[PDB]
RNA sequence: UGGUAAUCUUGUGAAACUCCGUCGUGCUGGGGAUAGAGCAUUGUAAUUAUUGCUCUUCAACGAGGAAUUCCUAGUAAGCGCAA
RNA sequence: AAUAGUGGUGCUAGCAUUUGCUGGUUAUCCACUUCUUAGAGGGACUAUCGGUUUCAAGCCGAUGGAAGUUUGAGGCAAUAACA
């Protein structure tokens, strides 16, 4: 095509939500490096992000890094289907929300410890598998 | 007077072509129109099985065979012609069908 | 050459030397090379070439092999492993990318570049493949030259698997310097290199 | 079913005629099964 | 260097713990008159050029 | 000095009728065309973001040409691929059929193909009249 | 009325219908121009029987065919097998034989298999 | 991130015997669709004279 | 609706392969092995997931020591997805 | 040979058009079997030449030929301790 040569600006290492990117990839593999995110998931909200679909880091306007949690963080609120979530239908509130990286291990010790310990509301023989040969 | 359709399925190839011959034998003795003797792709039937009562010993099968013939004859003759030649050409193992399908 | 034209609409360029006796579609066979007097006999098929494949019926009396083309011989070796055994169509798309990447390396005839290479890598001695009868030893023995030819390719096309294995560069591209490293004798490929290792511990070993 | 000869498993729901394959290979040949090939 | 240009002449069998070498009867063509033996390996017939390099030193049969 | 729809290129055909439908844009576009990719057995929707909707669009009136009629459950059976299932072995691809529904109803409205008495749509004279008539647009395209 | 013969060919169980007939000289490979195969490289296997005589005694004819059954590369063997086995019918029928051995002899100088077909069938297997 | 895709490249182009993608990537920050558009630029350019080209590789020389 | 059978499903538009692209050699977009949230169907009944589609998670796994092989020229191997 | 198929005559749409190349379908009708299917037969015997051998049984080349590895692959064939 042709020569662009920007004057680096470029970061190692991000800050969205104590996730660190290795920016000098494609901004649709940037997001999956967080967990609860992949490529099957992180495909549409750089669409609905409304960029170029081959940029690197050096070259992000500085509003962007806020927009992409910010749909993120309303997940509904721009036309996702119920179809494409990860948490639905909750056992103690019944929303449907989805998960970023560092608290997909929220919502998961809690709820299966009242499948370990309590005899919950459905794990009463689910017992023993991630405790005595799953533990 | 009607154009009619006969069929004859069966599994002896050599008791089928003497009951077509004579089919359009006394058929042409009378001079009918007629169209000859289709014959059909014929059929095979097959089952694999091994060849042992039990189960102990080395594995390799069997594979038994069934052939079946069919071929048709559409014809058009008055009634009292017909009526009688179907009756006289009987031999054990052989089907015969009379289909006067005019739509 | 006076382009006559039908009612199908037909190009002119398949029609302007290949109409003439001018017969593959790049190349022709005017050129032709003898370096050894082994490699007169057989080898350089006579014959003319389009595309080099066709259905050769050589495999059921073992001289019959040695009539079908070099180039189509070439080809048949690439099926290697568990992942192109029975990609043909893959194989001649390489090397037709071949002969254009050999002429463009300052150079007169792509044909060439080979049928000079496997003069040098036909082995003119050899071990044998015995041991000896609990003496793993090996004797005096030397090869017949129907048997020269076949290990001669053999040996070129083998290396460039791994020339190519999990490293960026394709295998046109090793083809390309692997065949003049092999048109000269140098021996910097490892085409060459474990040839020449053969016939030195031969020329010890008998 | 279970037909006869220690058997009611393998059978045969193949053609509509339902025969313990033990009780198959002495039944083929008059029902007009015929090995060829 | 030192070629030894070949032509065999008399085929005459296949010999080793496996047969896996054939003798052959072979002819010099720089000198016509050099009837000698060699152990060739691979598949061999009449009329063919054989490079060679220790013209005298051969087994003239094995085990 | 005439020619038909058979004697054009296959793919270069395609690219050069459907980027004068991208001049176009007379499409019912849905809303969901960002999201839903063309089957189940493939993994990704398109690099195209935009153009892909064209691109199936052209091609099944490029099928219809030869044909008689087309249903639905052809062009399900057609669409160029592997089912993959992980560690278990291989099977084929069947296509989506809401992607494809409305697509056929998307040239009712432009006149071009249509019910045929037999059960399936095809081509009548709307486009046997415009679209070789827009084929013979592309001759243009061959110089 | 019109000379016209027909001819097939076939590899593998895939047949190759030939219809030939006199004009200005058009070759309907299953409805299309003959310079449009889909296996790009294995094009100028079907340019074989006319690229061996020269391109003259084609003003005068006219060449329908068409096929069935094969995979995407017996179907290219297929149809040179009718196409050049079609056009002696011609020369057997109407022109003479001296006209038809010159290149009935130039056909199998190249190939045995432009004339005659393969007998390569498969195989039963663990039976 | 502005001279070392400006004078390797834009002034020592021609030095070379023919251009593929095995020239581009010997310098370890040039990438796969950097040296993509390396040639996809040069083709606007005019060095470029070409010999066949499709999707897998091209043979591309120099002026 | 069509089909008791070359008529209908069914040309069983199978897959590898085939062009045009995107990708760039890192165990990364190769490889998805344990998993949690969900929607469906089949029967009297699927928890100890009978199966199937969603999104997540991506963990052993860089060609294999000593050893040792149902498969023969349209053969050996890939590629099927019919009963 | 409307339970396969082409070849026309048509009704009929494109048609660059201008002779033309693609369509059109029940029944527009007639004429056809090459391709297709199934009965009846034919065809290969190692044929014909050249070597080789006790000149014997045969084995190697050769050109012809749809076919020259028992022409390719199977089915079928009873002496015996697995109580």
């Amino acid at each position: 095509s042709l020569v662009v040569q920007e004057q680096g600006s470029f970061q190692h290492i991000l800050r969205l939500l104590n996730t660190n990117v290795d920016g000098n990839i494609k901004i649709v593999y940037a997001l999956t490096t967080i967990k609860g995110v992949g490529r099957r998931y992180s495909n549409l909200v750089c669409k609905k992000a409304d960029v170029d679909l081959h940029k690197r880091a050096g070259e992000l306007t500085q509003e962007e890094l806020e927009r992409i949690v910010q749909i993120m963080q309303n997940p509904t609120h721009y036309k996702i289907p119920a179809w494409f979530l990860n948490r639905q239908n909750d056992i103690t509130d019944g929303k449907d929300y989805h998960t970023l990286a560092n608290n997909v291990e929220s919502k998961l010790r809690d709820d299966l410890e009242r499948l370990k310990k309590i005899r919950a509301h459905r794990g009463i023989r689910h017992f023993w598998g991630l405790r005595v040969r799953g533990q | 007077i009607i154009k009619i359709r006969i069929t004859l399925t069966s599994t002896k190839v050599k008791q089928l072509e003497n009951v077509s011959s004579n089919i359009v034998k006394n058929a042409e003795q009378h001079n009918l129109v007629k169209k000859g003797p289709v014959r059909l792709p014929t059929k095979v039937l097959k089952i694999s099985t091994r060849k042992t009562p039990n189960g102990e010993g080395s594995k390799t099968w069997e594979t038994y065979e069934m052939r079946i013939h069919k071929r048709y004859i559409d014809l058009e003759a008055p009634v009292q012609i017909v009526k009688r030649i179907t009756q006289i050409t009987i031999e054990p193992g052989v089907d015969v069908e009379v289909v006067v399908a005019s739509n | 050459f006076t382009p006559v034209v039908l009612a199908t609409p037909i190009p002119e360029e398949v029609q302007q030397a290949q109409t003439e006796i001018k017969l593959f579609n790049k190349w022709s066979f005017e050129e032709v090379e003898v370096k050894d007097a082994s490699l007169v006999d057989y080898v350089q098929v006579r014959q003319p070439i389009f595309v080099a494949h066709t259905a050769g019926r050589y495999a059921n009396k073992r001289f019959r092999k040695a009539q079908c083309p070099i180039i189509e011989r070439l080809t048949n070796s690439l099926m290697m492993n568990g992942r192109n055994n029975g990609k043909k169509l893959k194989a001649v798309r390489i090397i037709k990318h071949t002969l254009d990447i050999i002429n463009v390396l300052t150079d007169q005839n792509p044909i060439q570049v080979v049928v000079d290479a496997i003069t040098n890598t036909g082995p003119r001695e050899d071990t044998t493949r015995v041991g000896g009868g609990g003496a793993a030893r090996r004797q005096a023995v030397d090869v017949s030259p129907l048997r020269r030819v076949n290990q001669a390719i053999a040996l070129l096309t083998i290396g460039a698997r791994e020339a190519a294995f999990r490293n960026i560069k394709t295998i046109a591209e090793t083809l390309a310097e692997e065949l003049i490293n092999a048109a000269k004798g140098s021996s910097t490929s490892y085409a060459i290199k474990k040839k020449d290792e053969l016939e030195r511990v031969a020329k010890s070993n008998r | 079913q279970c037909r006869v000869c220690s058997s009611h498993t393998g059978l045969i729901r193949k053609y509509g005629l339902n025969i313990c394959r033990q009780c198959f290979r002495e039944k083929a040949n008059d029902i007009g099964f015929n090995k060829f090939r | 260097t030192p070629v030894t240009l070949a032509k065999v002449i008399k085929v005459l069998g296949r010999t080793g713990s496996r047969g896996g070498v054939t003798q052959v009867r072979v002819e010099f063509l720089e000198d016509t008159s050099r009837t000698i033996v060699r152990n060739v390996k691979g598949p061999v017939r009449e009329n063919d050029i054989l490079v060679l390099m220790e013209s005298e030193r051969e087994a003239r049969r094995l085990r | 000095p005439g020619v038909s729809v058979r004697d054009v290129a296959a793919q270069d055909f395609i690219n050069a009728y459907a980027s004068f439908l991208q001049r176009q844009g007379k499409l019912e576009v849905p809303g969901y065309v960002d999201i839903v990719k063309t089957s189940s057995g493939n993994e990704m929707p398109p690099q195209d973001a935009e153009g892909w909707f064209y691109k199936r669009a052209a091609s099944v009136a490029r099928h219809i040409y030869m044909r008689k009629q087309v249903g639905v459950g052809k062009l399900n059976k057609l669409y160029g691929g592997a089912k993959s299932r992980g560690v278990r072995p291989y099977k084929h691809i069947d296509a989506s059929g809401s992607i494809n529904r409305k697509v056929l109803q998307a040239l009712e409205k432009i006149g071009i193909v249509e019910i045929s008495p037999k059960g399936g749509r095809r081509i009548s004279e709307n486009g046997q009249r415009d679209l070789d008539r827009i084929a013979a647009q592309t001759l243009e395209e061959d110089e | 009325a019109v000379p016209s013969v027909q001819t097939f060919g076939k590899k593998k169980s895939a047949t190759a219908v030939a219809h030939v007939k006199a004009g200005k000289g058009l070759i309907k490979v299953n409805g299309s121009p003959i310079t449009l195969v889909e296996p790009e490289i294995l094009r100028f296997k079907v340019y074989e029987p006319l690229l061996l005589v020269g391109l003259d005694k084609f003003s005068n004819i006219d060449i329908r065919v068409r096929v069935t059954g094969g995979g995407h590369v017996s179907q290219v063997y297929a149809i040179r097998q009718a196409i050049a086995k079609g056009l002696v019918a011609y020369h057997q029928k109407y022109v003479d034989e001296q006209s038809k051995n010159e290149l009935k002899k130039a056909f199998t100088s190249y190939d045995r298999t432009l004339l005659i077909a393969d007998s390569r069938r498969p195989e039963p297997k663990k039976f | 991130l502005d001279q070392e895709k400006y004078d390797r490249i834009l002034k020592e182009v021609p030095t070379y015997r023919y251009v593929s993608v095995s020239v581009l990537v010997d310098r370890l920050k040039i990438g796969g669709s950097l040296a993509r558009i390396a040639l996809r630029h040069l083709e606007k350019e005019g060095i470029i004279k070409p010999i066949s080209k499709h999707s897998k590789q091209a043979i591309y020389t120099r002026a």
